[PDB]
RNA sequence: GGACUUUUACUUUGAAAAAAUUAGAGUGUUCAAAGCAGGCGUAUUGCUCGAAUAUAUUAGCAUGGAAUAAUAGAAUAGGACG
RNA sequence: GGAUAGUGGCCUACCAUGGUUUCAACGGGUAACGGGGAAUAAGGGUUCGAUUCCGGAGAGGGAGCCUGAGAAACGGCUACCACAUCCAAGGAAGGCAGCAGGCGCGCAAAUUACCCAAUCCUAAUUCAGGGAGGUAGUGACAAUAAAUAACGAUACAGGGCCCAUUCGGGUCUUGUAAUUGGAAUGAGUACAAUGUAAAUACCUUAACGAGGAACAAUUGGAGGGCAAGUCUGGUGCCAGCAGCCGCGGUAAUUCCAGCUCCAAUAGCGUAUAUUAAAGUUGUUGCAGUUAAAAAGCUCGUAGUUGAACUUUGGGCCCGGUUGGCCG
């Protein structure tokens, strides 16, 4: 079997110069998994439709719960 | 948007469809060498036919023309390295001669037989294709491999498989299982 | 030197003449006028589908003496009508009228084939399935 | 010429030909082996030379 | 640097010239279509071959040719050089 | 002069009468984007290029324009034309010839999946983003390699061949065998490790996986061109065949079938087109008395073409490149 190998001059230098997926393969990095790609995108595209923090809009649509 | 992964074909195909004589000869080559396709012949006769072409075109050139020299001699050394062109006849007039048989006879198919190991070109086939025999420690399972002259000294058996040690194989051990389970405990 | 101008500058006259006489080549003419599209029941396409009007029994030419089973077909793409033979033994048993069939040429560029007059096409498939598989037994003609 | 003939008889002969089923027979070797059998047939053992040669004769 | 030069076609060599594609050299993708790799040791702290060449015509530039084939000239000498 | 970033009838004003054309203008046609190219192999050619690179053009049709270094931008705005969505009838919205996916059209073409790990691009920028781009799915488009079996024994038969006065079978194998024999292998299944962003296959590799019920090759053809029956049964100018010549009307070498055989072979048939064959487009290279074709005749412009003759002959040098006989 033939492949390739690296060996860093530190452990900090390895944890800083390495691809993160490798660190995941080894035992040095959690897989902080997140919302799906299109899930994320869709969340951003929801986010775009709002100007400001949003709380004023939430309370103004809470004003709707009467009229 | 990427690059074209180029390709080409390796066989031509006879102009006349049913010329009984050529069918005879083609058949003879097939049965003699243990080929499954007429294609396996066509292929060769196409490869060769390109060589010859390249040959003719050079022959028309002036003697000691840079291209005739460099490329002609390159082709010559190439046809020697494998085992098709003899060291005797070695100045591209024999490459204008030549024939398919010389190519045919140089296959791993043919070599793993012609000096033992087979007793038949078919046993040669069946052996090769079944992960037996190697050149280096490099196993090869292609009937049309072409044994490259100086590799002729290395057509032994495989480090694995029977006939070259390592393990009998699932069938033999299945029979050993039947003996050990019947005749004993 | 028989007609043709042999001079060194008479290129013009020569290729001009070549065009002129190219026009007497039947398939040059037809490829250039546009006939493949203009005329022809198919639009210049290789195949064409179409619905079955009625079932015909076309008496063959001489010196043969039979009845050639065919159908009249209206091509979907272009509404043109055209009569198509139904190959093999039976197969006129496989159609039924108002059915949606698949026609191909007869391999003569127009030109009716054998003893069948004016039929330049044939049936290849019916109802979605191949007529061949039907004639054997591989497949069976769909619902309706 | 006449166009509306009779379709009453289409598929006649096939439909009235006695069905004989296929005869179960020895397996024929698929591949290089068929070419083998073919070689040893045509150019090894030789059947006959009735004047010339016959690739498929019946009774004679 | 100053002063003037009849115009052409043909042919040669050259420059200017993307790649991929083709023709084609090298390398055993196990073979092969391909890819442009790879090959070697001290295989515990390197060593190293490459990644060629060819065609790329018509027109434009540049250069050598002076056959072939055109073109211009001194007859109301309003000619040639000084 | 104006206008432009600037050259210019680009536009305006004044003024003139010019500009192109049988060496084919102008107009029409194109199922016409252009090129690198592709298919076809004696050569000369013929045919084709919407399509992985380059250039141009467009974003349903047209115009207009804001912003800006750069747009006449459309995943920007404005108006009109066509289309069309939501409504509380007051109004408000959309532009897949991006990625998928749907309808329609048809002879004709795949997933509403995963990722920024590579290749690269952009931003205030090492991080953020990228349906660019990569990943797999579906995929007999085209292309490569090439499993479906290999080897003994044995039952009579042989051709070999020494001997033949004559049984014969005898050990060199030809193999046709309706009992056999143990060997062999991946197709698949599947620890493991490898692969990968994560996966899936592949190259690896434990346990498995071949005897005919199999892990079982197909597509056409067997009158000729054209490789392969003058077999049996069926039909009887019917049904059917047949690219073409032709077969079929009671012994069918072409139909429907069984047998046997051929050809190509994980592929084979077909329909359309195209190239070769085609010296049947003929520059190379056709043909025109009678087969297709010399205009009734002469003039004659454009066009093609067009006799001969002008430094030939002798002498000397210089230095190259092969090759010979020697080395």
């Amino acid at each position: 079997s033939v492949g390739f190998g690296l060996v860093y001059n530190s452990v900090a230098e390895a944890k800083k110069f390495e691809p993160t997926y490798r660190l995941v393969r080894y035992g040095l990095a959690e897989k902080v998994e997140k919302a799906s790609r299109q899930q994320r995108k869709q969340k951003k595209n929801r986010d775009k439709k709002i100007f400001g923090t949003g709380k004023r809009l939430a309370k103004k649509v809470a004003r709707r719960n009467a009229d | 948007p990427r690059a074209p992964r180029t390709y080409s074909k390796t066989y031509s195909t006879p102009k006349r469809p049913y010329e009984s004589s050529r069918l005879d000869a083609e058949l003879k080559l097939a049965g003699e060498f243990g080929l499954k396709n007429k294609k396996e012949i066509y292929r060769i006769s196409f490869q060769l036919s390109k060589i010859r072409r390249a040959a003719r075109d050079l022959l028309t050139r002036d003697e000691k023309d840079p291209k005739r020299l460099f490329e002609g001699n390159a082709l010559i050394r190439r046809l020697v390295r494998v085992g098709v062109l003899s060291e005797d006849k070695k100045k591209l007039d024999y490459v204008l001669a030549l024939k398919v048989e010389d190519f045919l006879e140089r296959r791993l198919q043919t070599q793993v037989y012609k000096l033992g190991l087979a007793k038949s070109v078919h046993h040669a086939r069946v052996l090769i294709t079944q992960r037996h025999i190697a050149v280096g420690k490099q196993i090869v399972n292609i009937p049309s491999f072409m044994v490259r002259l100086d590799s002729e000294k290395h057509i032994d058996f495989a480090p694995t498989s029977p006939f070259g040690g390592a393990r009998p194989g699932r069938v033999a051990r299945r029979n050993a299982a039947r003996k050990a389970e019947a005749s004993g405990e | 030197g028989k007609g043709k101008p042999r001079g060194l500058n008479s290129a013009r006259k020569l290729r001009v003449h070549r065009r002129n006489n190219r026009w007497a080549e039947n398939n040059y003419k037809k490829r250039l006028l546009g006939t493949a599209f203009k005329s022809s029941p198919f639009g210049g396409s290789s195949h064409a589908k179409g619905i079955v009007l009625e079932k015909l029994g076309i008496e063959s030419k001489q010196p043969n003496s039979a009845i050639r089973k065919c159908v009249r077909v209206q091509l979907i793409k272009n509404g043109k009508k055209v009569t198509a033979f139904v190959p093999n033994d039976g197969c006129l048993n496989f159609v039924d009228e108002n059915d949606e069939v698949l026609l191909a040429g007869f391999g003569r560029k127009g030109k009716a084939k054998g003893d069948i007059p004016g039929v330049r096409f044939k049936v290849v498939k019916v109802s979605g399935v191949s007529l061949l598989a039907l004639w054997k037994e591989k497949k069976e003609k769909p619902r309706s | 010429a006449k166009v509306h003939g009779s379709l009453a008889r289409a598929g006649k002969v096939k439909s009235q030909t006695p069905k004989v089923e296929k005869t179960e027979k020895p397996k024929k070797p698929k591949g290089r082996a068929y070419k083998r059998l073919l070689y040893t047939r045509r150019f090894v053992n030789v059947t006959l030379v009735n004047g010339k040669r016959r690739m498929n004769p019946g009774p004679s």
